[PDB]
């Protein structure tokens, strides 16, 4: 229970050389009230409070596997077979931007990825169990001759 | 301008205050802005979702140990009706009770043809009572008599039709089917106007005691104060005789008569409100600028009242009328609105009561039910078990204990030490103990009457109280536990049931 | 709405299945 | 082990019950930290890999105990372990366990201080993912 | 800039705005 | 029922992980040297 006490010295300190002097005389239950915060966790804003821990389905990006990455390499090796002012600013080879972007890129950069849209985008036990915790679920339907499946309508 | 030194200077400054638990007062323009802009808390509001606090002297976090999960929270999925367990029901006031229920039939579903296939229902009727009232009124005279013989009393019918408005009978209408809106209101309107032509000039209360809920203690009442005055039944009686003072039995209301309901007067100022039902409620002919519109109390169009809703017409005293609903399907997703609230409007308090509750009432079922249900809070018991109590006449709660069947064996019977309650009544050494009780409890009304307006008579009451307190608790240590129970059965078995 | 804006809204369908195949393009 | 570390990113229980799909992510993609091993997937203005390392003021002499933000489940490079279960494994209630481990905090109201406070034993550490149970249907 | 193409974009900090667009717009 | 019978950390920040540990000495050269 010294722990404790030398915890929330090294909260203090943290505060106190964090945020430019500001400690002082004054302000003692400000300073006090920020080092309980700072010492039970993280204080959240009221948006990280509602942010929900399952994402948007629409918030998941494409992530192409090896085969799929070679569908990309085949496509964009296949397609292909006014004024300076008023061109564009993005401008750029397409093709060559394409096929940097089959190689290296963000979808095309797992080695790994195996369904990751088909999976997520997908709601599972805890996630479901998140969402309604959330309250953000309104009915959730018992199916099936064992009653082992819902279709939950948020 | 539009009012710059009336709408503004904050209303009267608001000097209207609140009080919050600790005697802390807050404006009303506060809570106002506290309720309207301040929106981000309402969102979590309106979205049942669980934190748990922290303990505040813990070292380290510790979320506290509750167990929320409130039957309004759990409820939220339900249909119809939310569900307590009772102790629940007993909090967050919940104190109407059903009394009765019933059916507005179109035609009555016979036991012929097939089965009843013409049985078609416009409405589902509910009567509710305010069950502590219905104590303190019907209990306290008609308590601890027949109850046969208290319904079979024309004086009773009567008198649950005079205190109607002091029991603040609400009668929820539940819509059974998809109700064009102009035939309910024509319905009403003709049924109403048929029991205001019976409503002869009859008996209503006069108020024995003014204001209560100044403009600076909205929160608080005056009724705890009221009812635990230093003196209390002599004061009352003296508000009462210094205005109305109650001539009947052990209810109170001095119950001016005749007059009260004026015929010329509220009588037809309550058959031009009713006229003015068809003109309020389906106005010039415009689906969507009928009040009750967009409101999922009616379809998309206006046109039908949607099965399921609901209508509580809640009769106040002094005439007051209250008329609210409530949206039918998922308590959840239910929204209730206010109708109309008239004031003043003895006529229509008193129709509407002689509707439902009167010898000839809109539902006979109903009326009789609710006559008949009603001495059960008169009788201190409640409609539905509250209380858990074990002695309830209908839903006795039970103790929870297997019934005992002798064996046998001998084994099982052994024979220990003075660990038996009596259980044995009239036998020798019951006689001998109430005895003994009998000159400990001599002792103490010998011991009682030597301590030494109303007030002072109060106080010397509460010191015989500490004397014959201590005087009986010596002789009840000088006697045995079984006397003690003994003492304990004898007071539960000599008040009356009405608690009085 | 009539066929510019049926060309269009096809044309701009074909160019997000095209960026979701490649990119991390958002809700397609 | 895995599951009782959270180090566990998605566990797949297939249709019989009986046969578990285990992807554990790898290490250095197993959270924010900016480890070059790991494709430069968030990269600052200066082409820096972000790093999200915040300390554990409870264990500074001890990195590994300090806490990160993991790293979204599409970024993850993962394992693909098979897992024969037994026959008793709903029975013995590791998984439930678990799972009850996981659901017990977060968002905690703090009066003593006021604001909304996420504690951090509902943080995770270094190496530490939410565990994602997903079940197959055999239909 | 670039702190904002990935860092608060793709890693999904920067949770969605509900106090300001429920309070200055709602 | 059982056998014996007779009887800063693990409550506020929780537990520590056991799997991890070999990635230490990695972690602390990450952070001396920001550049990799
Ligand atoms: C048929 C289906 C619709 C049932 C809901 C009717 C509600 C009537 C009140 C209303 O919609 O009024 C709202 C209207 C618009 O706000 O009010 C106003 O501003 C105008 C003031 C008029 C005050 C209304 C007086 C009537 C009060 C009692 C009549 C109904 C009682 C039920 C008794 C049933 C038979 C025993």
């Amino acid at each position: 229970e010294a722990a404790y006490s030398a915890y929330l010295r090294r909260i203090a300190e943290a505060y106190l050389a964090e945020h430019p002097q500001m400690a002082a005389p004054e302000h003692a239950a400000h300073v006090a009230r920020v080092v309980r915060s700072r010492a039970l966790g993280t204080p959240l804003s009221f948006d990280e409070l509602m942010r929900s821990a399952v994402p948007a389905p629409g918030e998941v990006p494409n992530r192409n596997s090896r085969g799929q990455v070679a569908e990309q390499v085949r496509a964009i090796l296949d397609q292909y077979d006014a004024k300076t002012e008023d061109m564009v600013d993005d401008a750029f080879t397409t093709e060559v931007v394409e096929e940097a972007m089959a190689l290296f890129g963000d979808a095309n950069s797992v080695k790994t990825a195996w369904r990751t849209q088909e999976v997520l985008r997908e709601l599972s036990y805890t996630q479901l169990w998140a969402l309604v915790g959330e309250g953000h679920v309104a009915r959730v339907r018992f199916y099936g001759p064992e009653k082992n499946k819902v279709m939950a309508t948020t | 301008e539009a009012l710059l030194a009336l709408v503004a200077q904050r209303v009267a400054a608001e000097r209207m205050f609140f009080t919050l638990e600790d005697g802390s007062k807050v404006s009303l323009w506060d809570l106002q802005q506290y309720v309207d802009n301040n929106p981000e808390l309402a969102a979590l509001a309106a979205s049942v979702r669980r934190i748990a606090v922290a303990d505040p002297e813990d070292p380290a976090g510790r979320p506290l140990p509750g167990g929320g999960a409130s039957g309004l929270d759990r409820s939220r999925g339900l249909t119809g009706a939310a569900h307590m367990s009772g102790q629940e029901a007993e909090e967050l006031e919940l104190d109407w009770g059903q009394v009765g229920r019933g059916a507005l039939w179109r035609r009555r579903p016979t036991r012929w043809l097939l089965g009843g296939l013409d049985g078609v229902k416009d409405w589902e009727l509910e009567a509710y009572a305010h069950e502590p009232l219905a104590n303190q009124l019907l209990g306290a005279k008609y308590g601890g008599r027949d109850p046969r013989a208290v319904v079979a009393d024309p004086a009773y019918a009567a008198d649950v039709l005079r205190a109607g408005p002091l029991l603040g009978m609400t009668f929820v209408l539940r819509a059974a089917r998809d109700l064009p809106l102009q035939e309910v209101a024509s319905s009403w309107r003709g049924l109403l106007g048929n029991y205001l032509q019976r409503q002869a000039p009859l008996s209503l209360p006069k108020a024995v005691r003014p204001a209560h809920l100044d403009p600076t203690d909205l929160n608080g009442v005056a009724w705890p104060a009221l009812l635990s005055r230093p003196a209390a039944a002599a004061h009352a009686a003296a508000e009462a005789e210094a205005a109305g003072a109650v001539p009947d039995d052990e209810m109170g209301v001095a119950w001016r008569v005749q007059s009260g309901k004026e015929a010329a007067a509220s009588v037809a100022a309550a058959q031009q409100l009713l006229q003015s039902l068809p003109d309020a409620l389906c106005p010039g002919p415009s689906p969507a600028a009928w009040p009750l519109t967009g409101t999922k109390l009616v379809d998309e169009g206006g046109r039908n009242w949607r099965r399921g809703g609901s209508v509580w017409v809640t009769l106040q005293p002094e005439g007051g009328v209250l008329v609210q609903a409530q949206t039918g399907g998922v308590v959840g997703e239910q929204e209730s609105y206010l109708l109309t609230h008239v004031q003043g409007q003895e006529a229509l308090a008193g129709a509407v009561m002689s509707a439902f509750m009167g010898p000839q009432p809109l539902d006979p079922e109903l009326a009789a039910a609710a006559r008949s249900v009603l001495l059960v809070p008169a009788n201190g018991f409640t409609a539905a078990n509250k209380e858990r109590d074990p002695n309830h006449p209908l839903y006795p709660s039970f103790t929870g204990v297997r019934p005992g069947r002798a064996p046998r064996d001998v084994a099982a019977y052994t024979l220990a030490g003075g660990r038996t309650p009596l259980l044995a009544a009239g036998g020798p050494g019951e006689a001998k103990l109430a005895s003994e009780l009998r000159t400990v409890m001599e002792a103490a009304l010998a011991a009682a009457a030597r301590a030494e307006e109303a007030e002072a008579a109060e106080a010397r009451r509460a010191r015989g109280r500490a004397a014959a307190a201590a005087v009986m608790a010596e002789g009840l240590r000088r006697l045995g536990p079984d006397a003690v129970a003994m003492l304990e059965r004898t007071a539960a078995e000599a008040e009356a049931p009405q608690g009085g | 709405l009539n066929i510019f804006s049926k060309k269009i809204i096809s044309k701009v369908k074909q160019k997000k299945q095209k960026l979701n195949y490649m990119t991390s393009y958002l809700n397609v | 082990e895995l599951l009782k570390d959270q180090r566990v990113k998605r566990l797949v229980v297939y249709g019989d019950m009986r046969t578990a799909v285990v992807e554990v992510p790898h290490p250095w993609s197993a959270s924010v930290l900016g480890h070059p091993a790991t494709h430069p997937f968030y990269e600052d203005s200066a082409h820096n890999r972000v790093s999200m390392l915040r300390p554990n003021p409870a264990a500074p002499e001890d990195v590994t105990q300090w806490f990160c933000a993991e790293m979204p489940e599409w970024d993850m490079e993962k394992y693909r372990f098979y897992v024969d279960l037994p026959g008793d494994f709903w029975e013995s209630g590791v998984l439930q366990r678990h799972l009850a481990a996981q659901r017990a905090e977060g968002a905690v109201w703090d009066p003593a201080s006021g604001q909304y406070i996420l504690p951090y034993r509902a943080q995770k550490k270094v190496f530490q993912v939410s565990t994602e149970v997903q079940l197959l249907d055999p239909q | 800039e670039e702190l904002e193409d990935v860092a608060v974009r793709k890693l999904r900090l920067e949770p969605p705005a509900l106090q300001a667009s429920l309070q200055e717009r709602a | 029922y059982g056998e014996g019978g007779l009887r800063a950390l693990e409550a506020v920040v929780g537990k520590a992980p056991a799997t991890t540990g070999r990635y230490r000495r990695d972690l602390e050269l990450l952070l001396a040297h920001p550049e990799l």
